[PDB]
C-alpha cells in the first residue's frame, strides 16, 4: 500500500504570506489525491478534490496543482484562522490512507 | 441541511463491546456509502474500511480484520460500528464520513465520539 | 445418484421468521453451486438467493434484499436458507437446485422436492 | 432490467404436429435455457446453451436462437408432453411467464 | 528479491471502461502467481495456453495486464475465437493468445440505484477490429458510445464484472520474469 509523507513536520508563518506545502507519495497516481484540513479536536473538511479542482464554500487562496507523484498545496496571503493541521489522502489503490500530518502555526 | 449526526462519548473497561451509531439525513442514503476513520491522539488518520450503503456488506481494511463489524439497518437511516474485545490502545475519536460510491473523497463529515478505555 | 431433500416449511404469521435446510447427498458438495428458487401460487419462478462454490458470493434480488440469508455447510453436507421479516406475498413453494459449473452462471440440473411456506393469520 | 415474454399463454398442438415455443428478451442476452414442469412435480431441465439436450430426454427437443429470440422446437408432439415450460437465462432475476403445451 | 507491482492493477478504485482500457507494461519483475491463483475470490479464472498450476515456473520477457469493466454475461466472449457485441468493437483477442483471463464479481462498488452511467462501450462501428487495438474516437457514426445502465438490482449477468486480462509474451530478448 501507499504511504504518504508530508514535509516538513511544522511551519511558522506570519499573517499575509504566500507559503506552500508538500505531500509526496511512494507510488505514482493519476491525480487521485485530495486535501483535508483539521483544526483542534473536531472534524476535518474537504478543501480541493483530485489535486486540481475545487468545490464551493472554499476561500479563493486554497488551490492546488500538479500531478504525478509529488504534489503541492498552495495558499497565498493566509488568514488568521487557516492555521491548524493539514492532511492529504489518496484514492487510487486500496486501502485508502492519509498522510502523517503537518501543523500550520502562526508566528 | 446535510449532516451526519453521531453518538456521544463512551468510557469502557478492557473486555467490553461498544456500539457507536452514525445517523444520516437530508441526502438520499443509497447514492453514497459511509466510512469510518480512527484518529489516534497526535497521530494521522486511518481508514477503517467502507460499507455499501444499499446491500449492507462491509469491506474492512487489512489491519482491522478481526474484532470489528459494520452493522447496518435501513428501516431507519442508521449505521452502526461494533467493536469486539476492547484493548488498551483503541482510545480514539471515530468519525463517519460520507464517501461516495464513485469518487471516494470524504465530502461531508460527522462529529466524532472520543471513546476512552481504562482499567 | 444425486439426491436432494427439503424440510422446515411450516406456517408463520407475517412479521415472524423461519429457517429451511436442504440436505444434499450423492455428490462432492464443496465444488458445485446451489441456489433457491421460489414458486408463486400463479406458478411463476424467480430467484431469491444464489451462492457460489466456496460460500464467498451471495446474490439476492431487490424484492427480498436484506433478510434472506443463504448459507453453505462444509461438514454435514446440508444447505441452510434463513428467512426473516416476511410479507403477505412471500408465500411460495421453495425449491433447492444445483448448478453444474463452479459459479452461478451454469444451468440447473438436479432439483429438490420443495417445501411450501405459508404466511397466514 | 430483463423481462422474458412468452406469447401466448397456451399453445395448441394436436398429435403428430410440429410446434415451436417462443422466448424473447428486452435487452439482448447471449443464451437462454429451457425448463419443464408438470402439474405437481418439481421442474426439470430440457435444454441448456440454446441447443444442447439434457439427460434422458428424447431427440426431438432441439431448439435454437440468438440475440433477442430463442425458440424451442419439438418435432413429433407426444401426449406425454403436456407440461408448463419455462425459459430462463442467468441474467434474469425472474423467469418467463410460462407456456403450457396442450393437446387438441 | 523484489516482487512485481500487481497491487497497482488488481487493487484500483476506478477501472477504466472497455473501449479505453488501461494497459500496464510489466518488465524486470518477479511474479508469484500462486498468490493470485490461490485467492479463490475470482469467478472465472480461464487460462489459454499455460496450465494454471504450471504458469509459475517458466520465464517471459514482457506481460501486458489489460483491464476493463464488462457485463457479467459478456465475460465468456472475451475468449479467443468468439465474436459478439463486445469482442469485435471494443476488445478482441488473437487466436494464439498466450495468457490467463481473470475476472470476479464487483456489484459492491460500481452500482447506484439511479444508475452508474460512466462505463461506456462502443455499440456501432464502421467495420470490425484487428486484435490488441483500441480507438477513442467519439465521432458520429448516431452517437456510438452508449453507457452501461448499471444498477444494484439488475441481474447477476448484468452486474459489472471487473476483468483483468494478462497477456504473456516471449520474444528474442533475455527473459526476466521467472519467480
Ligand atoms: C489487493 O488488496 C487486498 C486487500 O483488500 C489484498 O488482500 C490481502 O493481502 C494481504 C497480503 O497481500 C494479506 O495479508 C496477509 O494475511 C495473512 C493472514 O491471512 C497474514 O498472516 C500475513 O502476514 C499477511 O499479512 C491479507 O490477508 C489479504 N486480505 C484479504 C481479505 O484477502 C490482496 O492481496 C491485494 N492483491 C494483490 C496484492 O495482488
Amino acid at each position: 500500500d501507499i504511504v504518504l509523507t508530508q514535509s516538513p513536520a511544522t511551519l511558522s508563518v506570519t499573517p499575509g504570506d504566500n507559503v506552500s506545502l508538500s505531500c509526496r507519495a511512494s507510488q505514482i497516481i493519476s491525480n487521485n489525491l485530495h486535501w483535508y484540513q483539521q483544526k483542534s479536536h473536531e472534524s476535518p473538511r474537504l478543501l480541493i478534490k483530485y489535486a486540481s479542482q475545487s468545490i464551493s464554500g472554499i476561500p479563493s487562496r486554497f488551490s492546488g496543482s500538479g500531478s504525478g507523484t509529488d504534489f503541492t498545496l498552495s495558499i497565498n496571503s493566509v488568514e488568521t484562522e487557516d492555521f491548524g493541521m493539514y492532511f492529504c489522502q489518496q484514492s487510487n489503490t486500496w486501502p485508502l490512507t492519509c498522510g502523517s500530518g503537518t501543523k500550520l502555526e502562526l508566528n | 441541511q446535510i449532516q451526519l449526526v453521531q453518538s456521544g462519548p463512551e468510557l469502557k473497561k478492557p473486555g467490553e463491546t461498544v456500539k457507536i451509531s452514525c445517523k444520516a439525513s437530508g441526502y438520499t442514503f443509497t447514492d453514497y456509502g459511509l466510512n469510518w476513520v480512527k484518529q489516534a491522539p497526535g497521530k494521522g488518520l486511518k481508514w477503517m474500511g467502507w460499507i455499501n450503503t444499499y446491500s449492507g456488506e462491509p469491506t474492512y481494511n487489512d489491519e482491522f480484520r478481526g474484532r470489528f463489524a459494520f452493522s447496518l439497518e435501513t428501516s431507519t437511516i442508521t449505521a452502526y460500528l461494533k467493536i469486539n474485545n476492547l484493548k488498551n490502545e483503541d482510545t480514539a475519536t471515530y468519525f463517519c464520513a460520507r464517501g461516495g460510491n464513485w469518487d471516494w473523497y470524504f465530502d461531508v463529515w460527522g462529529a466524532g465520539t472520543t471513546v476512552t478505555v481504562s482499567s | 445418484e444425486v439426491m436432494l431433500v427439503e424440510s422446515g416449511g411450516g406456517v408463520v404469521k407475517p412479521g415472524g421468521s423461519l429457517k429451511l435446510s436442504c440436505a444434499a447427498s450423492g455428490f462432492s458438495f464443496s465444488t458445485y453451486a446451489m441456489s433457491w428458487i421460489r414458486q408463486t401460487p400463479e406458478k411463476s419462478l424467480e430467484w431469491v438467493a444464489a451462492i457460489s462454490s466456496g460460500g464467498t458470493n451471495t446474490y439476492y434480488p431487490g424484492s427480498v434484499k436484506g433478510r434472506f440469508t443463504i448459507s453453505r455447510d462444509k461438514a454435514m453436507n446440508t444447505l441452510y436458507l434463513q428467512l426473516s421479516s416476511l410479507r403477505s406475498e412471500d408465500t411460495a413453494m421453495y425449491y433447492c437446485v444445483r448448478h453444474s459449473g463452479n459459479y452461478v452462471d451454469s444451468v440447473m440440473d438436479y432439483w429438490g422436492q420443495g417445501t411450501s411456506v405459508t404466511v397466514s393469520s | 432490467q430483463i423481462v422474458l415474454t412468452q406469447s401466448p399463454a397456451i399453445m395448441s398442438a394436436s398429435l403428430g404436429e410440429e410446434i415451436t415455443l417462443t422466448c424473447s428478451v428486452s435487452s439482448s442476452v447471449s443464451d437462454m435455457h429451457w425448463y419443464q414442469q408438470k402439474s405437481g412435480t418439481s421442474p426439470k431441465v430440457f435444454i441448456y446453451s440454446t441447443s444442447n439436450l439434457a439427460s434422458g430426454v428424447p431427440s426431438r427437443f432441439s431448439g435454437s436462437g440468438s440475440g433477442t429470440f430463442y425458440s424451442l422446437t419439438i418435432s413429433s408432439v407426444e401426449a406425454e408432453d403436456a407440461a408448463y415450460y419455462y425459459c430462463h437465462q442467468w441474467s434474469s432475476w425472474t423467469f418467463g411467464g410460462g407456456t403450457k403445451l396442450e393437446i387438441k | 528479491t523484489n516482487l512485481c507491482p500487481f497491487g497497482e492493477v488488481f487493487n484500483a478504485t476506478r477501472f477504466a471502461s472497455v473501449y479505453a482500457w488501461n494497459r500496464k507494461r510489466i518488465s524486470n519483475c518477479v511474479a508469484d502467481y500462486s498468490v493470485l491463483y490461490n485467492s479463490a475470490s475470482f469467478s472465472t479464472f480461464k487460462c489459454y495456453g499455460v496450465s494454471p498450476t504450471k504458469l509459475n515456473d517458466l520465464c517471459f520477457t514482457n506481460v501486458y495486464a489489460d483491464s476493463f469493466v464488462i457485463r457479467g454475461d459478456e465475460v465468456r466472449q472475451i475468449a479467443p475465437g468468439q465474436t459478439g457485441k463486445i469482442a469485435d468493437y471494443n476488445y478482441k483477442l488473437p487466436d494464439d493468445f498466450t495468457g490467463c483471463v481473470i475476472a470476479w464479481n464487483s456489484n459492491n462498488l460500481d452500482s447506484k440505484v439511479g444508475g452508474n452511467y460512466n462505463y461506456l462501450y462502443r455499440l456501432f462501428r464502421k467495420s470490425n477490429l484487428k486484435p490488441f487495438e483500441r480507438d477513442i474516437s467519439t465521432e458520429i457514426y448516431y452517437f456510438p458510445l452508449q453507457s452501461y445502465g448499471f444498477q444494484p438490482t439488475n441481474g447477476v449477468g448484468y452486474q459489472p464484472y471487473r476483468v483483468v486480462v494478462l497477456s504473456f509474451e516471449l520474444l528474442h530478448a533475455p527473459a526476466t520474469v521467472c519467480g
